[PDB]
């Protein structure tokens, strides 16, 4: 009954995005290229260097890990 | 690629005096023939004067007081 | 055997010469295992090792028998200084300490945190 | 004339998405298309090394985590020395050796209390 | 640009019309030119603040710079002399002093700035 | 553009591949410890066994959606649905559960549960309150229409995850501006409120309570067009 | 290694003529030079308290040698001198040029004012500097006449809470900050009150230990961060750094080691330094509340 | 701000078919067992299941892709660990991405893909915020899909397609 | 190595950049703006009011031009410029580190 609501906001918001410019976004394309970006999870990857690890302990534990004593507390 | 010219000599620009240099401000300037500059600068120049800087200073720093507070309140009752 | 934490295998007291010609730190001359430091540090000198060899080595390898007495003396020492071995019985039951005061000189001061209660 | 589900039309769109308008045509891209293969090896070899010094500490110093979170169940360790006997006489060694190893702890506790005065 | 705003003992005054404005006496300048150079340190601050910035949202940079270009489009249909393009003005210079950030990036190919004048260029003669 | 076909000993893609853990490209070749490689070589993956344990015990197809048209049940015998919350909701139900789990069992489980609730307590006032509670609070999961009472009934996700729906007239609704509200509650839309859109609050008057609308959320072109709403 | 105290002052001056160099290389620009004469009047104040202590020791005893002075201020610790107006305790005002001094040159709370205003150098002598060369003189003094503060009321009382405050102070500044080489500078001003708080502990050896983590890692982040400004033209703002990983691969994985390691972090090699220095914290101080809260603040 | 609006759309009568993998072409999981490329080529994609279930990235391996002009909506059929499901999409919904924003979309470094995954053929459906990804042993109708509700000049948006979407 | 002779500066054009180049960047994005109607029509020699630039939008076009060119143009020399011609002279003129 003549009332604004979720509707005619919904409009409001969709003219205001639609009033943008493209301009702006065609000239930063570029920045969020996939090609070009990873996160931190991605690039550090500790598969291989745990596998050195895992030798590199394997070697302590049956050279110098017999002569340890137990800490119990 | 572009055979770029010779560096210009507008890289360092001659810099002509258009004011009296008072001598009230005797060696308050750090005198240069290309960029004469200040002899102390303020970039924090927002705050008008030192006792603004002051106010906003123990303003802003009350937040630390605050997390200091708490901190050896936790440390202190544990 | 059967001797104190303090005194070494040989129940030999090391005199100040001594001390001077196998030199010892004053952080170990200050406390009381001077006896059974140096005898490590001999076996040390004797059979020198690597420092990697020295932190891989749970038993100190060649020098172990002399480290035995060494940690002993070491744990009573440490224990002494801090006061650990009657804190540590407060901790665990603060009521029966006081019921039995084991030192009263800490038990009217002590309060655990209000967090640890366990 | 070009409809979508065409694959020269999905192929431009692929490589033009996140292109440099401002750039020539065959020049307009912008993302790496390697990675530098020495620095790359250096920096791996060095992030080996530091995970595995975090590793070492992780295994030899198991401070942090006995601080933090306390001390987990440890998985069992133990002898089969005294299945070599069998009978009343593993039995009978059985409960003289529990009955030494209580002794024993009773022995060290009152042994630290007392010696408090060992240092003149 | 001569960037050298923290540098020949400036006002804040003095540095926040050299902000807002490419001069230090905006009076000078007429309609046209203050609204545009108002317009282009305003899109400067705004594209330091929230696209060079921490964690940018890129979303929220659009809809800031739509919202600033609509203001200043009416600031510029506006008269000279009105109270509600003085307002615009106050409430932008406000927004300038706002954003204002000690130690802001500085170009190097504008005078004043760190490495501007790193080496001495020998003349002909 | 490229040159390196013109010397002997300069890279390779060969050389290159090494590079494919850390870096993106589309793949070249199958390695002989690769899943797939496995799962199709090792015939005891084609045991009828293992395939209908793959078949049955997983997700399950019926959940899945099958079309971009979606009409949930209806609250009401005479209701009809506006808006649901599909991806945002169920993250916000999964996250109020952990109180029924992690709560009970870390009182039973942890040494010290005053250490653990004094560590808690700030950790809630701080990046946590404001970051997802709140806006749980707020939060919006799903809105249908009672047309005979002319009300609308919001469901919401409470403690422990618990769905509660409540009922308000839509003479009190409002539509509550950003700017009124943006300064009084910066550090909630500053790390909370990236979930729900920041354009479309309401709120009602009577009752002063907000709503807070999913961007990710499904709305119905007839429940926004009914005349009651508009 | 100077054997004495003018070697120790010939020392003293050479550093801080040779700082002020590495500082004023861009000799062209009159804007460095405001730094460089910024970080001279720091250091020539220092180069007088310096020279008042040593001069004062000299007039209490007719020697100039370290050892002969270690070995001998505990029988002249009961003297006094009468100045002005007042008779100040000799061991209280020789530690308080000392540390007067030291505290300068370390960059404490105060008169750190010159360090943030030093990164105007290029990498290499800014690493050089704030690793272990400039920002640890005040710490070598302090471990070399050890025995002299020992029985100094005065560095008692002003040791811990100037190292705490330092420590705070250039924590969050650093958190805060947003430039490269002034997120290192800060984090070398808190970690050289971290050095203050742990003499004032009294464990050189946790002493040395923490200044060894300290230098090593902060030279290396250093480096790191050279090679990415250098990459990045000479701007040092990471505002205008992003997606570096690709491009600096190696910066980026030796970054992440040596910034574990710096900064005190769960499993790291720097971790047993911080652990030590809240292990080694006295409690008998009147400040104590202020001291602790400064010290979390600026671990975290 | 786009809102998730739903038009309640209906299939037609006759579709045309635009996708039929060679592969999986007989109908039942059943079909695809006893048939043995389809048994190998469904081994291979357990990892690409087991990527949609626990790394929770959204996507679907599609044939037998049929369209419907007269509402302008897709029938698709995807193959999951458990069967062959039947999806709608609606044109206005549906735009292309890139193979690397396919593989960004998700945080968790996928397992190495198929070489029967076709890369360039990937799009998107933003309704639902998912990927469609087609199989390269496969037959396009070139007449379907020169349809003219196909066309670009029509499905063409370029803030949608170009912005929609920004993994970063 | 340079010879022992004595050597002059040699100034060998004044631009300073691919004046071509910067001409053809500068034109493309000046299409990109959702005012500029034809790219065809813009010339050097082409006035901002007649291929449609407006004077606000032209300050967005300038800044996302000091973008792209990695320089900073003051707002005189961005007043002073009165066509495509000027811009694009400037610019290549320009020793980006000043
Ligand atoms: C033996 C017993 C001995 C007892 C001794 C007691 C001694 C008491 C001394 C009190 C001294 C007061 C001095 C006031 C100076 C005002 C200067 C001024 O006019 O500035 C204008 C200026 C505003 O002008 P403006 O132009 O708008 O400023 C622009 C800014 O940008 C605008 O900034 P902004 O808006 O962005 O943010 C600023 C923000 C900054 O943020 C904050 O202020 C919040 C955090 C405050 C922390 C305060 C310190 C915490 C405690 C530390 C204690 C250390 C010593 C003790 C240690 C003991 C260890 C065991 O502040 C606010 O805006 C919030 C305003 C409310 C602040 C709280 C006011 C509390 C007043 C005291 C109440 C006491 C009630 C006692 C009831 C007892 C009942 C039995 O003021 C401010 O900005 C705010 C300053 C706030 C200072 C508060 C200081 C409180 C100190 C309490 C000490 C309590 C000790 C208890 C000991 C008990 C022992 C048993
Ligand atoms: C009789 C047969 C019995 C068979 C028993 C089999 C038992 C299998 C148990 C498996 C338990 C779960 C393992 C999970 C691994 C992934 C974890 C993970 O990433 O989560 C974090 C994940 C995030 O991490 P992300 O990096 O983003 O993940 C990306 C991908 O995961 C992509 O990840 P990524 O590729 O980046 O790295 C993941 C990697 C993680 O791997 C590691 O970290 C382990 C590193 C090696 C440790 C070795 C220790 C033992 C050996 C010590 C050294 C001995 C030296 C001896 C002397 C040598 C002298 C030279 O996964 C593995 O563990 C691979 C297996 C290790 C293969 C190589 C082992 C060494 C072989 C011998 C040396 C030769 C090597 C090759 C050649 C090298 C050059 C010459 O968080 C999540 O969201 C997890 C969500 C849940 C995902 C679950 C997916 C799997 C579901 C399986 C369901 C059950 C299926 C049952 C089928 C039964 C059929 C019958
Ligand atoms: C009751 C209150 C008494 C207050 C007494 C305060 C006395 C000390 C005041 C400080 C200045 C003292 C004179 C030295 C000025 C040096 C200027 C300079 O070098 O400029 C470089 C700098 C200016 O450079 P800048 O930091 O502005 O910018 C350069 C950095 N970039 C390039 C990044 C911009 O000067 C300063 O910043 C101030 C230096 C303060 C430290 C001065 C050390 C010597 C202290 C001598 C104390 C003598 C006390 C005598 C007895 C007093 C009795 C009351
Ligand atoms: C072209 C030549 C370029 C230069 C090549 C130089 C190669 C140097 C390689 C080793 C450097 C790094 C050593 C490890 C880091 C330090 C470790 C440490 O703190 O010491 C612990 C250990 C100390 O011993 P320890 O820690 O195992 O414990 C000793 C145990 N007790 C105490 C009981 C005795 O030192 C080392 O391991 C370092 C190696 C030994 C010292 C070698 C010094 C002489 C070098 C001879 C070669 C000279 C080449 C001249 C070339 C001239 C070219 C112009
Ligand atoms: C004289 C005694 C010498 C003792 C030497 C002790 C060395 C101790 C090393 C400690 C760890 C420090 C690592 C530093 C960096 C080097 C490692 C590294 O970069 O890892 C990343 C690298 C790769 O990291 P990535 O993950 O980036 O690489 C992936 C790409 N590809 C697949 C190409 C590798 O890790 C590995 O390559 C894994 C190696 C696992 C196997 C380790 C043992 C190798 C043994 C070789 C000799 C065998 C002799 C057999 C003789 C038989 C005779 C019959
Ligand atoms: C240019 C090249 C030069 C040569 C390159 C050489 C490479 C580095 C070689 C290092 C060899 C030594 C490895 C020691 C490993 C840690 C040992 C340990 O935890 O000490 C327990 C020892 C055993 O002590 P304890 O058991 O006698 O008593 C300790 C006392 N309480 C219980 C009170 C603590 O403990 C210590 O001495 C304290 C150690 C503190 C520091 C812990 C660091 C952990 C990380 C280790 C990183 C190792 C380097 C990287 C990986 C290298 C792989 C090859
Ligand atoms: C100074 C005073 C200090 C006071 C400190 C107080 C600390 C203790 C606080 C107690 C909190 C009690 C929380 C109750 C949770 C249920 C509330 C509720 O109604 O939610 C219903 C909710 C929702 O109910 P619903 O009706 O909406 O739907 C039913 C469930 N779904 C949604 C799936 C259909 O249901 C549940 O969450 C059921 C939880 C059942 C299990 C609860 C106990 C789990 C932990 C067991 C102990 C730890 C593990 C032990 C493992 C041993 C292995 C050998
Ligand atoms: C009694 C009133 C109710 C209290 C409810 C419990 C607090 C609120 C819910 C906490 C859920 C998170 C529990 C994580 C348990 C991790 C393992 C552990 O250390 O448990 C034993 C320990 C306690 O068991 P404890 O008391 O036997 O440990 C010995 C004592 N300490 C550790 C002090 C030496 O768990 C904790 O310390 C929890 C502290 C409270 C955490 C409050 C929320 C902040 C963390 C956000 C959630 C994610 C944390 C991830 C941590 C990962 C490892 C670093
Ligand atoms: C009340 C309980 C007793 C303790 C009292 C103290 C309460 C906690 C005080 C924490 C202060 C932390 C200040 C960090 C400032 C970082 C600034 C920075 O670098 O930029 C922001 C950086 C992010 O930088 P960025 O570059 O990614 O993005 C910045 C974005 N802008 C600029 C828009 C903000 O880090 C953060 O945002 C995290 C800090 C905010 C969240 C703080 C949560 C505190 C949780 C306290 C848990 C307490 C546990 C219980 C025990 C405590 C006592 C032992
Ligand atoms: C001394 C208390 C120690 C801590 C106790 C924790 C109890 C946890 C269970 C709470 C159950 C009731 C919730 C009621 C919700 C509600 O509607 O709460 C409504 C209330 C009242 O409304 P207002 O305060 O907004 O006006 O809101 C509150 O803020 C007060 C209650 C806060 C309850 C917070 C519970 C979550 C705690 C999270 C801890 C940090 C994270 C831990 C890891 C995940």
């Amino acid at each position: 009954a003549g009332r604004k609501l979720f509707k005619h906001y919904i409009n409001e918001n969709i003219k205001s995005n639609n009033e943008q410019k493209l301009f702006f976004y065609r000239v930063n394309r570029w920045r969020w290229n996939t090609k070009d970006n990873t996160t931190a999870p991605k690039f550090l990857r500790l598969k291989y260097p745990l596998l050195v690890t895992g030798v590199c302990l394997f070697a302590y534990d049956w050279t110098y890990g017999f002569t340890q004593v137990d800490a119990h507390h | 690629g572009w055979d770029r010219p010779d560096v210009p000599l507008s890289f360092n620009p001659l810099y002509v005096h258009k004011r009296e240099l008072s001598i009230f401000d005797t060696n308050m300037w750090m005198y240069d023939q290309v960029y004469p500059e200040y002899v102390i600068s303020y970039n924090e120049i927002h705050l008008v004067d030192q006792w603004k800087g002051l106010k906003e200073s123990f303003s802003q720093s009350a937040y630390w007081w605050a997390m200091m507070a708490m901190v050896f309140g936790f440390y202190f009752i544990n | 055997g059967h001797g104190a934490w303090n005194e070494n295998q040989q129940h030999y007291k090391y005199s100040k010469e001594e001390i001077e010609a196998y030199q010892v730190p004053m952080r170990i001359k200050a406390g009381p295992c001077v006896d059974t430091y140096i005898p490590l540090k001999k076996c040390f000198q004797e059979n020198p090792t690597s420092f990697a060899a020295k932190m891989l080595d749970g038993r100190k390898g060649k020098c172990a028998k002399e480290f035995k007495y060494y940690n002993t003396c070491l744990n009573h020492w440490q224990t002494y200084e801090n006061n650990s071995h009657v804190t540590n019985a407060y901790w665990a039951d603060t009521s029966k300490a006081n019921a039995d005061g084991i030192s009263n000189t800490y038990g009217g001061s002590f309060r655990k945190g209000l967090a640890w209660l366990n | 004339g070009t409809s979508i589900f065409s694959r020269q039309f999905k192929k431009a769109f692929n490589d033009a998405k996140y292109q440099n308008l401002t750039a020539a045509q065959g020049e307009t891209y912008s993302h790496l298309g390697w990675i530098s293969n020495v620095d790359l090896r250096l920096g791996r070899a060095i992030f080996t090394f530091g995970v595995v010094g975090i590793a070492f500490c992780i295994y030899l110093e198991p401070s942090y985590f006995h601080e933090t979170f306390g001390h987990m169940s440890q998985p069992p360790k133990y002898d089969l020395i005294d299945s070599n006997i069998n009978g009343v006489e593993k039995k009978l060694n059985k409960q003289i050796l529990h009955r030494e190893h209580n002794e024993h702890k009773l022995d060290g506790f009152v042994s630290m209390f007392k010696g408090s005065d060992v240092a003149k | 640009s001569k960037a050298y705003y923290f540098v020949k003992n400036f006002s804040w005054a003095e540095v926040s019309n050299l902000l807002c404005y490419g001069t230090k006496y905006p009076t000078v300048l007429n309609h046209q030119q203050k609204v545009t150079r108002l317009y282009r340190a305003t899109l400067r601050r705004v594209y330091a603040h929230q696209v060079e910035g921490y964690k940018t949202d890129f979303k929220q940079y659009n809809e800031n710079i739509t919202d600033i270009g609509k203001d200043f489009n009416k600031m510029l249909a506006l008269k000279p002399e009105s109270l509600e393009l003085q307002a615009y003005f106050k409430k932008y210079e406000d927004l300038q002093e706002e954003l204002f950030d000690p130690a802001m990036i500085i170009d190097e190919s504008r005078p004043y700035a760190a490495s501007s004048g790193r080496y001495y260029i020998f003349d002909d003669y | 553009g490229d040159i390196r076909h013109k010397f002997s000993n300069e890279i390779t893609d060969d050389d290159y591949d090494y590079q494919r853990a850390m870096h993106v490209k589309p793949p070249k070749e199958e390695s002989l410890f690769q899943l797939t490689n496995i799962l199709s070589s090792v015939p005891v993956f084609k045991t009828r066994f293992f395939l209908d344990f793959i078949a049955r015990n997983l997700d399950t197809n019926s959940a899945v959606s099958t079309s971009d048209f979606v009409a949930p049940p209806r609250v009401h015998e005479n209701s009809f649905f506006v808006y649901h919350s599909r991806e945002l909701g169920n993250v916000i139900r999964k996250y109020r559960s952990l109180e029924s789990i992690v709560l009970p069992g870390a009182l039973l489980t942890f040494t010290y549960p005053l250490f653990a609730a004094f560590v808690a307590i700030p950790s809630y006032y701080f990046m946590f309150n404001a970051k997802i509670y709140e806006m749980s609070r707020r939060f919006v999961v799903r809105m249908d229409v009672l047309p005979h009472l002319e009300m609308i009934s919001v469901q919401r996700i409470g403690a422990f995850g618990i769905l509660y729906t409540k009922l308000h007239r839509i003479q009190d609704l409002e539509y509550v501006p950003f700017d009124q509200v943006k300064e009084q509650e910066n550090y909630l839309w500053a790390i909370g409120g990236h979930g729900v859109d920041n354009q479309l609050i309401f709120k009602d008057r009577s009752t002063g309570e907000f709503f807070y609308f999913e961007r990710q959320g499904v709305w119905d072109a007839k429940g926004l067009n009914h005349p009651l709403l508009n | 290694s100077s054997g004495n105290f003018i070697v120790l002052f010939l020392g003293w001056e050479l550093i801080g003529l040779t700082s002020f160099f590495l500082i004023n290389f861009w000799s062209t620009r009159v804007g460095t030079l405001k730094a460089a004469f910024k970080a001279f009047s720091f250091n020539k104040l220092s180069d007088l308290f310096l020279f008042f202590a040593i001069l004062i020791i000299f007039s209490t005893t007719y020697n100039l040698d370290i050892l002969s002075f270690n070995n001998q201020i505990y029988l002249y610790e009961s003297y006094n001198i009468d100045m002005f107006y007042w008779s100040i305790n000799l061991i209280e005002i020789i530690s308080f040029f000392f540390i007067s001094c030291a505290f300068i040159k370390s960059a404490q709370f105060g008169a750190h004012i010159w360090l943030p205003d030093s990164m105007e150098a290029p990498v290499p002598a800014s690493a050089l500097i704030h690793s272990a060369t400039l920002v640890s003189a005040g710490i070598y003094l302090l471990l070399r006449l050890s025995p002299l503060f020992e029985l100094s009321k005065y560095a008692y009382f002003i040791l811990p809470l100037i190292g705490s405050v330092t420590a705070f102070y250039g924590g969050l500044v650093s958190a805060f900050q947003s430039d490269t080489k002034k997120t290192l500078a800060y984090s070398t001003i808190s970690h050289c009150g971290f050095l203050m708080v742990s003499y004032s502990t009294g464990v050189l050896e946790f002493v040395i230990l923490y200044l060894y983590v300290h230098g090593f890692f902060k030279a290396a982040t250093f480096l790191c961060v050279g090679n990415v400004n250098r990459f990045n033209r000479n701007i040092q703002d990471f505002k205008r750094m992003g997606g570096f990983y690709k491009y600096l691969p190696f910066e980026c994985l030796a970054s992440f080691v040596c910034m574990i390691n710096l900064s005190g972090l769960p499993l790291t090699l720097g971790f047993y330094i911080k652990h030590l220095l809240f292990i080694g914290l006295v409690e008998s101080y009147t400040l104590y509340p202020l001291i602790f809260s400064s010290l979390i603040l600026g671990a975290i | 701000n786009y809102y998730n609006i739903m038009r309640q759309v209906s299939l037609d009568s006759n579709p045309i078919v635009l996708y039929q993998s060679s592969t999986f072409t007989g109908n039942g999981l059943q079909e695809f067992y006893e048939n043995a490329d389809a048994l190998t080529k469904y081994l291979k994609l357990v990892p690409f299941f087991l990527e949609k279930n626990l790394y929770d990235h959204p996507k679907q391996f599609v044939i037998k892709m049929e369209f419907h002009p007269q509402n302008k909506v897709l029938s698709l059929d995807c193959l999951t660990h458990q069967g062959v499901l039947k999806k709608t999409v609606n044109l206005e919904n549906l735009i292309p991405v890139p193979y690397e924003d396919y593989v960004q979309f998700c945080r968790r470094k996928l397992f190495n893909a198929p070489l029967f995954l076709d890369t360039e053929m990937i799009y998107f459906n933003t309704f639902q915020n998912e990927f469609y990804v087609f199989d390269k042993n496969a037959k396009w109708n070139e007449e379907g899909i020169n349809h003219p509700e196909l066309d670009i000049s029509k499905l063409y948006n370029e803030k949608a397609w170009f912005d929609s979407l920004r993994i970063i | 190595y340079a010879p022992q002779k004595v050597v002059l500066r040699n100034e060998k054009s004044g631009y300073y950049a691919n004046p071509d180049d910067v001409a053809r960047r500068l034109i493309r994005l000046i299409s990109l703006h959702d005012k500029v109607q034809n790219p065809s029509a813009i010339t050097l020699k082409s006035t901002w009011s007649e291929i449609g630039v407006d004077p606000l939008s032209y300050v967005e076009i300038m800044l996302e031009a000091e973008n792209e060119f990695y320089i900073e143009l003051a707002d005189e020399d961005l007043e002073r410029f009165r066509t495509v011609e000027d811009a694009v002279e400037f610019i290549a003129r320009n020793f980006f580190t000043n």
